[PDB]
RNA sequence: AAAAUUUAAAUUUUUUUUUUUUU
């Protein structure tokens, strides 16, 4: 038994919104020019994540070394004080985790004009900062950022969302509060088409609501990348207008 | 009269001509007729960029040039190579680019020259002439089936450095011209690499040569005579250098000259490194940049 | 500080600490505004232009009429805005079907409910909804509301903002409502809260009490009964404080579980702890403590001076609490507890018959009469009333209202007016409720 | 290390510094510092935050969450725990750097813990919680001066309730919106290098791979204490010292060190 | 838990237990590993303390990694048997060991060759009714002891001295410092904290020449 | 160089800038300057509508009466000023007083000695924001205009808020150099600011 | 009317056990 108020009948949620809409969104490019040129920051709400990219570049070692194509690593840093209650132990290789990082190697083996950069290294790394829910989407977010951040070869936008499930009803944009109180899915959804990199549930759902539940994320995940793009844009305006 | 710019800012985690600029995932057209080249990805009519960039069309010929990436490299420049590793008879070498050059053993200007001809022997001493982390000049020959390219020293102009100091840049904001070399009063010399890499010494008769002792080409040595006024007249042109850097300024061998009689009005040479007064600066000539050519 | 979104949407960060398990856990929360807050009424044609579906698709029903009871001007025709304590003071009197039949309910006042009391909570969440034709209940979300939002002031407690921002609810519903002259009433029961509208601070605004809301209805004598509310001999002790009893749970100091008073001995119980085998009695007055039978209590173990045979620290009772179960397994003298605090009260609706002692034939006026109720093990209630002379031969709904120091028996109040004693129909209907039968018809919701 | 710089400039990188009329590579005083820029309370789910940027683009950031803690059941009152990217667990710079600060920050040494002090039963466990994400320098000073702020960047919820829990045993009760300001004194922590007859303040990373030998000096409540530690920067170049350069360089730091942190104790 | 030790049963619990100028002395000895090159043996017993610690020598063994120009030194701390110091706490002395021995080791001599530090922190007594800290130029010792018999090419028999939570390492008999650590102390006492480091020191270097040049 | 408790300027409805309309108000402030051993300084320019650059206004203060100076055809007329500006026993407070000089200099060349910087000397003793939008928020009791100080004063009458907005800044850096006056010998670092002060006024 | 003219693409191994986040 919640003592608190998931979904109004009123149609609002705990701020305040209603079931189709958004955090807060903000993106930003060129955080660091100093450390690597992938360098973007996400806000999504009050998940923050620091993400970085290097590369494309010469290995550690000729062992970690192919003749076709790039090779992609992913850390993640989860902090301690990712969230309210500070975590004990630390996080460098729990199998959640590495989960994840397999994951967004397969998310990002085909976005990336693999062929076209041979020999040599790309590394992401990440820095989760302020936790809000909705972690899973929240990443991929920040990647599309990230690699466009250096302009790496590319198809498309890809976009990240978790969309939760209270009763009946889909919540675009849940958070970490609504994602213990019900059922949550997450779409890894690619620009603008109807087709899937990334698709992960672990609560339990009811088959008959999915189709219908699937069919709620797209129209928020192509809202994302259209936000990404714009705020890329009036960024890239800035460039040209102030270079030249 | 100060020691550490500690200025405070609390509360946030941050402060916060035309041509096309696309985006990937998006269309350009769908005119067959185009040409596809770089930054171009399609199906069959549809065009389709991949970077953040503009287009170029040149004539026929379709392009997407980017705005963020590392150096390209391309035959016949004149760059700085730091020495990574050496190989059988190869060696490795960061251009500051994707990947590392490589420079074969007879690839290089041989103490006594032609005289001395090729040995076996040699490759038992590939670390006697070079070893890692070094500085030199070299002249970009030709590529492999990648985009990795190769070096060579093919004069006395090129080979390996001494008598000053390296810094390092992005590689956008240095120009191109038909010269590199560049000699500034103050008896002093830039070696402007293309690539983004910058070493000063100072100037040397072969220096002197080039506008009116062989064996010294592996050296660790210096010039044993380096005055003080040598060595801070170095820091004077280094920090300008980072002031155009910080001020994203085009490098004009005159520029350089101009930012270097507009910084006397400090004789304080570690207050050369102040964001404002190198934006001051900065602001200075382009300023200045509004009168003359 | 707040920001701004470019659909002209605020955005602004609630943040406050966790005290929970005595711990001290930063919460922080994002929060929104929007413009697009109903105000849900028949007569407004504004807000019937921004209401918009939900994810089941449905535009809902905007129905506190344009005719409410109209009053004696000043007021004219008006709505009602409460207060909690009001609704804490006279949840029943909300319930009456002769009466409020148009209240907007605030966010906030809504919230103190569900800080307060979780089972009232489920009463106005089912008034709301099951709102009918006679009597409507809204639920206005004046802090998702932009145009009732307020913030904390500097040098502030949380309770100012209540106040202020209740006042601030209510400022922008009579200019939402000036169109249509249906005013809005204010109703308090808060004396500083009825101090700052006798200037007329900000607000020329509808402040009155409930008893200076009820002397102006048409039909407020049949109500004022449903009112709630020297009387010494000793005075009886206290129940302990928060953090006391939260200090005194983990020690294993304190105790709780169910006790039964007795009939044959109305002054004796016992409770069955987990800890404890045996029934451990309650002995005296003064340590049953003002606290009725079946309720969720917390109690104290007694020391052995008042053990029975058929200190500062709790370094010492907890040494005496293993003395206890050495005489638990005694049977020779047992163990005696008192209460300490009160886990949860068992009250509810409850039904007697009034005492001919307490009421004078001769008197028309307001009289305290006792309450015989038909709970043999729990005591009689002063009832301060005027309509005695009618109720004494007939049967009575009242509710508990508090237990202050003084009174020996409780101050409580007449809720429904039943029927006549040994009437069929009567003895029917409290045949039900007392055995917890549901009987009411089945409403609007339902069908 | 970092870096893998060349021969010539090693000889002359540490002839210049080492001139008598000495000459940094920036060409700055000798006891000058570089610019940097400091950020703090920006994390609004901490207690504190902080952010500070290098000018080499060094960068870390350091976060500050708290706990309530019985302060008799446990010895260390206050906690640091540090992570550098790109670095194991297993490494040496981190281990060291993360033991020292704890050594820095012991309970009565620098640190007021009565200013800790919740009740004569219960205080405050606190988290100095770091993440470095680069570095090009032996890091340490960089850090001390974000926690500095940090510290001066933490606000921390008030006791409603009273403190003497030996006899009553109350469990302690705070205010959900009334938060103060942690007073406290931090230290400060100064890099130190020794070439030749000179000594160089704030050490950039080619002045720090030069060096002979260099110093880490505990700065706390206005003056020189403890901890102090001799340190390696390279080890190709190591070379020994004579006392009165250590004695020198302690008033070359202290005639210098308000200044710095008047310039940060300026609000 | 660890499923590659026998660590017993989990819910068993260690045994537990309530309340119910002086001299420093040594005995130092060598040659007595056949494992190693170089070894060496400490005992040490001073007022309430008593501590004996081994120092073990691997050299020169071959680097898989590349090419240097001279050697490479990598010190161990490891617990014994009793006391139990902190683990960040051991690698911070190991960073403050090798900054000495790297103004003493002609590395130059021997190039892309590894050297091997193994400091075994075997028993101590503290019968006393900053702890590592109080430990720390015996190491010094016990090294120079241990790498004099493999016979490496050392500039200086360096040695340590201690006065009051305060470490100061010499060389050129104290005429020069190598190595300096500094806990709480007093305040501008580093004048006497000069002299009765450096006697301990001229005492101690006199011990380790005994040990060798007598065998 | 004694200190005094803090005086802040006079009331505000008590005081509109009296501006200089000719060579006559101008002379008015140079009797009425030439007797004060303090002084209150500020300046607006517009770098658009010239080359050698006209200074589009000025605001010179006592303890009890601030100007508005008229630098059209004054601009080549801002050489009297100086008689007692360029006075060792009356600083001239202003915030950043380099091109309130300075494009008195360039033009107009004039002498100048002994002004009181409150901009930079803010941040040494540690008053965090230099801006005239805190010193008027935190000295002087006031709100500032951002947008009409990127807009000019080349043109003659000015709008009367935005000639209570940067006397009110004037009133800023006066009570900036207030208890700046008051606090600077207290932390020892009022030998700096004299040496700065001595930096702005001398290199040309 | 003969005569003839051009290229060149990189090889053989260094690491620390899995809890544990608010019905």
């Amino acid at each position: 038994m919640s003592r608190l108020e998931i979904y109004s009948p009123e149609g609002l949620r705990l701020d305040g919104r209603r079931w189709n809409e958004l955090r807060r969104f903000e993106s930003s490019i060129n955080t660091h020019p100093h450390a690597a040129d992938g360098s973007s920051y996400m806000e999504q709400g009050n998940n923050k994540i620091i993400t970085l990219v290097k590369g494309p570049k010469e290995p550690r070692l000729k062992s970690q070394m192919d003749t076709s194509k790039a090779l992609l690593n992913v850390s993640v840093n989860i902090t301690k004080f990712s969230k309210f209650e500070r975590s004990k132990s630390s996080h460098k290789n729990e199998r959640r985790v590495l989960e994840i990082q397999t994951s967004l190697v397969r998310m990002f083996e085909k976005n990336v004009m693999l062929n076209i950069y041979p020999r040599t290294v790309i590394d992401i790394e990440i820095h989760v900062l302020e936790q809000d829910g909705g972690i899973m989407g929240s990443l991929i977010n920040g990647i599309t950022l990230a690699l466009i951040d250096a302009g790496i070869s590319m198809f498309d936008y890809i976009s990240g969302i978790s969309v939760g499930l209270y009763d009946t009803t889909p919540l675009l944009d849940t958070n970490s509060l609504e994602e213990n109180a019900m059922s949550t899915v997450t779409l890894g959804v690619v620009g603008k088409s109807e087709k899937l990199s990334l698709l992960l549930v672990e609560d339990k759902i009811p088959l008959d609501r999915l189709e219908n539940v699937l069919a709620i994320g797209i129209a928020g995940a192509h809202r994302v990348r259209d936000l990404m793009d714009e705020e890329l844009r009036k960024h890239a305006q800035k460039r040209v207008s102030n270079a030249s | 009269s100060e020691v550490i710019t500690i200025t405070k800012r609390n509360g946030a985690f941050q402060n916060s001509s035309d041509s096309q600029i696309v985006t990937p995932g998006e269309l350009v057209t769908d005119d067959p007729i185009w040409m596809r080249g770089h930054g171009t990805y399609f199906l069959d009519n549809m065009t389709y960029s991949s970077v953040a960039g503009t287009v170029s069309r040149v004539n026929r010929l379709l392009s997407v040039i980017p705005l963020k990436g590392r150096y390209a490299p391309e035959t016949g420049d004149h760059v700085v190579g730091r020495i990574a590793e050496v190989g059988n008879k190869r060696w490795k070498v960061d251009i500051g680019g994707k990947q590392h050059a490589v420079l074969m053993l007879g690839s290089v200007n041989l103490p006594g020259g032609i005289l001395r001809r090729k040995s076996e022997s040699d490759e038992l001493q590939m670390r006697s002439f070079l070893k890692e982390g070094d500085l030199l000049n070299a002249e970009v020959q030709s590529l492999f089936q990648d985009g990795s390219a190769s070096l060579h020293t093919r004069s006395l102009k090129y080979g390996k450095l001494r008598n000053g100091m390296f810094c390092q840049v992005p590689s956008s904001l240095i120009v191109r011209a038909k010269n590199h070399t560049h000699n500034l009063p103050g008896n002093i010399t830039v070696v402007l690499g293309v690539n983004g890499y910058i070493w000063l010494r100072k100037t040397s008769q072969m220096d002197l040569a080039r506008d009116t002792s062989s064996w010294q080409i592996y050296s660790d040595e210096n010039d044993p005579s380096i005055s003080n006024n040598i060595r801070q007249a170095i820091c004077r042109y280094a920090n300008v250098i980072k002031a155009l850097a910080f001020c994203e300024i085009g490098i004009t061998q005159q520029r350089i000259v101009s930012a270097y009689e507009a910084s006397m009005v400090y004789s304080n040479v570690g207050e050369l490194i102040e964001k404002n007064v190198m934006e001051s600066i900065g602001s200075d000539i382009l300023t200045a940049e509004k009168m003359r050519g | 500080r707040r920001k701004r979104l470019a659909d002209g949407l605020s955005v602004t960060q609630k943040v406050f600490v966790r005290s929970r398990n005595g711990g001290a856990t930063k919460i922080v929360r994002e929060h929104y505004l929007r413009s697009d807050i109903p105000c849900l009424s028949r007569s407004c044609t504004k807000c019937p232009q921004i209401v918009v579906p939900d994810a089941q698709n449905e535009l809902p029903k905007f129905i506190l009429s344009d005719s409410p009871l109209e009053l004696s001007a000043p007021i004219g025709k008006h709505y009602v805005v409460l207060d909690t304590n009001v609704v804490l003071q006279a949840i029943d009197l909300l319930e009456n079907p002769n009466c409020f039949f148009d209240v907007i309910v605030p966010q906030i006042v809504l919230d103190e409910v569900r800080n307060k009391s979780y089972p009232v909570y489920t009463r106005l969440r089912t008034l709301c909804r099951d709102s009918d034709d006679h009597k409507r209940f809204i639920v206005f979300h004046n802090e998702f509301s932009e145009h009732t939002f307020v913030e904390r002031l500097p040098n502030e407690t949380i309770n100012d903002r209540n106040n202020r921002a209740i006042r601030k609810t209510c400022q922008w519903y009579s200019e939402h409502l000036k169109p249509y002259d249906i005013n809005v009433v204010l109703v308090t029961n808060d004396r500083l809260n009825r101090e700052a509208a006798t200037k007329e601070v900000e607000s020329n605004i509808i402040t009155k009490s409930l008893v200076q809301y009820i002397e102006l209805l048409p039909n407020a004598d049949d109500i004022r009964d449903s009112i709630p509310q020297t009387f010494s001999d000793f005075t009886f002790p206290e129940y302990y404080s928060t953090a006391r009893v939260m200090g005194g749970l983990k020690n294993g100091v304190l105790y709780q579980g169910n006790i039964q008073i007795s009939e044959y001995n109305f002054l004796e119980g016992s409770v069955s702890l987990p800890r404890f085998s045996k029934p451990v009695l309650i002995v005296g007055q003064k340590n049953l403590n003002r606290a009725f039978n079946g309720d969720q209590v917390i109690v104290e173990l007694l020391p052995q001076s008042e053990w029975k045979a058929p200190v500062i620290s709790d370094k010492q009772r907890r040494l005496l609490a293993k003395d206890a179960m050495i005489a638990q397994r005694s049977k020779k003298i047992q163990p005696t507890a008192k209460v300490v605090y009160i886990q949860r009260r068992s009250w509810r609706q409850y039904v007697g018959q009034l005492a001919p002692s307490s009421v004078d034939p001769q008197s028309s006026s307001t009289q305290n009469v006792f309450v015989i109720l038909m709970d043999k093990c729990l005591p009689k209630v002063r009832i301060r009333t005027r309509r005695a002379a009618e109720l004494l031969d007939k049967r009575i709904v009242i509710s508990i209202d508090s237990w202050p120091t003084t009174h020996k028996y409780p101050l409580g109040h007449f809720v429904r007016d039943l029927g006549t004693i040994e009437s069929a129909q009567a003895e029917t209907e409290a045949l039900l409720l007392e055995h917890d039968v549901e009987y009411r018809p089945f409403s609007k919701k339902v069908l | 290390g970092h870096m893998s710089l060349s021969v010539a400039e090693k000889s002359y990188l540490y002839d210049s510094l080492a001139s008598t009329p000495s000459i940094r590579p920036d060409g700055r005083l000798p006891h000058q510092f570089r610019p940097i820029e400091i950020f703090t309370d920006f994390l609004p789910s901490s207690n504190g935050s902080s952010r500070i940027i290098a000018s080499d683009g060094s960068e870390c950031i350091v976060s500050i969450k708290s706990k309530v803690v019985d302060h008799h059941v446990e010895n260390e009152l206050l906690q640091v725990d540090v992570d550098i990217a790109g670095q194991r667990d297993d490494a040496l710079v981190v281990e060291t750097i993360t033991s020292l600060l704890n050594k820095v920050l012991k309970s009565g040494s620098g640190v007021d813990s009565s200013k800790l002090q919740l009740t004569k039963k219960y205080s405050f466990k606190i988290f100095v919680d770091v993440l470095v994400i680069s570095s090009h320098s032996h890091p340490i000073s960089l850090i001390s001066f974000a926690i500095y702020s940090a510290l001066n960047s933490t606000y921390l919820p008030k006791l409603i309730s009273a403190f003497d829990d030996l006899e009553v045993e109350e469990l302690p009760t705070f205010h959900d919106y009334d938060m103060v300001k942690l007073d406290i004194n931090p230290p400060l922590v100064f890099i130190l290098a020794v070439v030749g007859n000179n000594m160089l303040l704030d050490p950039a990373a080619n002045e720090s791979e030069v060096a002979n030998n260099g110093l880490i000096i505990s700065w706390s409540n206005g003056k020189i204490t403890s901890p102090i530690r001799s340190v390696a920067l390279n080890d190709s170049n190591v070379k020994s010292f004579k006392p009165h350069l250590l004695k020198q360089g302690l008033a070359m730091v202290e005639k210098y060190a308000p200044d710095v942190v008047r310039s940060l104790e300026n609000l | 838990q660890d499923r590659r030790r026998l660590l017993g049963p989990a819910a068993a619990k260690p045994m537990a237990f309530s309340n119910t100028e002086s001299e420093q002395e040594l005995s130092l000895h060598t040659g007595f590993i056949e494992n190693c090159n170089g070894s060496a043996l400490v005992e040490a017993r001073s007022l309430g303390h008593q501590t004996s610690l081994i120092s073990a020598v691997y050299g020169p063994r071959s680097i898989r990694g590349s090419f240097t120009s001279q050697g490479t030194i990598s010190i161990q701390l490891k617990n014994g048997l009793l006391e139990k110091y902190n683990t960040n706490e051991l690698k911070e002395v190991s960073s403050f060991l090798m900054g000495i021995f790297n103004s003493v080791v002609n590395l130059s001599r021997y190039p892309k060759s590894g050297i091997d530090i193994f400091v075994y922190l075997t028993y101590d007594k503290d019968l006393t009714n900053s702890q590592i800290s109080s430990l720390i130029p015996h190491c010094i010792t016990s090294i120079t002891l241990a790498l004099a018999d493999a016979g490496i090419e050392l500039v200086d028999m360096a040695g340590a001295g201690e006065a009051n939570g305060t470490v100061v390492s010499f060389i050129k008999n104290g005429e020069e410092i190598v190595g300096f650590w500094k806990d709480d102390g007093d305040d501008e006492d580093l004048l006497e904290c000069l002299d009765r480091c450096k006697e301990q020191y001229n005492r101690y270097r006199d011990l380790m020449i005994s040990c060798l040049m007598n065998q | 160089l004694q200190i005094r408790e803090e005086i802040p300027s006079k009331s505000w409805d008590d005081s509109v800038p009296i501006w200089v309309d000719t060579s006559t108000e101008l002379e008015s402030m140079l009797e009425d300057l030439k007797n004060t051993k303090e002084i209150a300084v500020d300046l607006e320019h517009h770098d658009y509508r010239s080359y050698y650059g006209i200074v589009c206004l000025m605001q010179i203060s006592t303890r009890e009466r601030d100007y508005l100076v008229d630098t059209l055809k004054l601009r080549e007329n801002l050489h009297i000023l100086n008689e007692v500006f360029t006075n060792p026993s009356i600083v001239k407070v202003f915030h950043g007083a380099f091109m309130n000089i300075i494009w008195l200099q360039r033009d107009l060349g004039l002498y100048v000695v002994g002004l009181f910087d409150t901009y930079h000397a803010s941040k040494a003793i540690g008053l965090p924001r230099h801006s005239l939008a805190y010193l008027l928020e935190n000295f002087a009791n006031f709100k500032t205009s951002k947008k009409y100080q990127l807009a000019d004063w080349r043109i003659r009458p000015l709008s009367k808020p935005m000639t209570a907005y940067a006397r009110a800044d004037t009133h800023f850096l006066l009570n900036i150099y207030d208890q700046l006056r008051n606090k600077l010998i207290e932390s020892n670092k009022l030998a700096g600011v004299l040496y700065e002060s001595r930096n702005v006024a001398k290199r040309r």
